[PDB]
């Protein structure tokens, strides 16, 4: 029941911004974290940042700070990551998963993935 | 950028105080010392004052040892839940 | 990277036949337990190519529901191994281990496995 939409894949030119959207069903929305993955093509995944739609609390990692910009839409339960700047670094699959917070946080229920990317 | 230590930490001469406005502060973070590998010191010997709102950590059993003094590794966060990433690490140094 | 928990997972690559048990060892730089619930916070992931990621293992030895009892997560709260016994084709997928312990999460390198 519990389901992730992301937005579709994008293809841009570097230092252009593109903006992710999540939107979440079948859980209370702000009851629960909206994690963000990056996986590179051929490489492992790695950490973004975390969101709470409830008081919209953030935490990023510190090597996103600045490219990454979380925020949340209770009224259609929807997340957004903007990147800005982006490079060739920043081509990838980006996912969102919820974190369960009765559970810690771990990451139960993943989006498809939007593929970004970046070329000129 | 960052979360600022939520309480006031001073080095006293045997031992690291932390102090809290209120028991609604302290028992809000509730603040554990923990060693290198992040796990919390079963052995330390701290001393809590709800009159006073203070935590105090004797060096001897709560931090490590380094040159010229003590290093404190403290972690704070909430208590309701099993949650722990979003619990907030501080360190501190205490000169001997 | 200062102060972030390293996640060392071993090996980067494996490549077996059917039927065999394979164990894939994943180390961390910090301890994982917590003492409130007496659990170590390490979740293991298995992702097939064009996939999203798979929850498999969660609080480092229990399974999710829908996971074949196959997969056993076992370890301490350093040391962590997912073990597949009897593997099968479907189980063809890259593997990766994560600590929700402390912000950052962060996640093994990854393990490929081919047959």
């Amino acid at each position: 029941q519990v389901q992730l939409q992301q937005s579709g894949a994008e293809l841009v030119k570097p230092g252009s911004s593109v903006k992710i959207s999540c939107k979440a069903s079948g859980y209370t929305f702000t009851s629960d974290d909206m994690h963000w993955i990056k996986q590179q093509p051929g490489n492992g995944l790695e950490w973004i940042g975390w969101i709470y739609p409830g008081n919209d609390d953030t935490k990023y990692n510190q090597k996103f700070n600045g490219k990454a910009t979380l925020t949340a839409d209770k009224s259609s339960s929807t997340v957004y990551m903007q990147l800005s700047s982006l490079t060739s670094e920043d081509s990838a699959v980006y996912f969102c998963a919820r974190g369960d917070l009765n559970y810690g946080g771990s990451m139960d229920a993943w989006g498809q993935g939007t593929s970004v990317t970046v070329s000129s | 950028e960052n979360p600022a230590f939520p309480g006031t930490l001073i080095c006293d001469k045997d031992e690291v105080r932390i102090e809290f406005s209120s028991r609604f502060d302290m028992e809000k973070w509730n603040p554990s010392v923990v060693d290198t590998l992040g796990s919390e010191i079963l052995s330390c010997t701290y001393a809590l004052d709800l009159e006073r709102f203070v935590l105090k950590f004797p060096y001897e059993t709560c931090t490590i040892k380094v040159v010229g003094g003590y290093q404190v590794n403290i972690r704070v966060g909430d208590t309701t839940t099993d949650v722990r990433y979003k619990d907030d690490m501080y360190h501190f140094f205490c000169p001997a | 990277e200062t102060g972030d928990t390293v996640m060392t997972q071993s090996p980067s690559s494996l490549a077996v036949s059917a039927g065999e048990t394979l164990t894939i060892n994943c180390k961390s730089s910090q301890n994982l337990f917590s003492s409130r619930n007496q659990k170590n916070y390490l979740a293991w992931f298995q992702q097939k190519p064009g996939q999203s990621p798979t929850l498999l293992i969660h609080w480092a030895s229990t399974r999710q529901s829908g996971v074949p009892d196959r997969f056993i997560g076992s370890g301490s709260g350093t040391d962590f191994t997912l073990t597949i016994s009897s593997v099968q084709a479907e189980d063809l997928a890259i593997y990766y281990c994560q600590q929700y312990y402390n912000s950052p999460l962060t996640f093994g390198s990854g393990t490929k496995l081919e047959i």
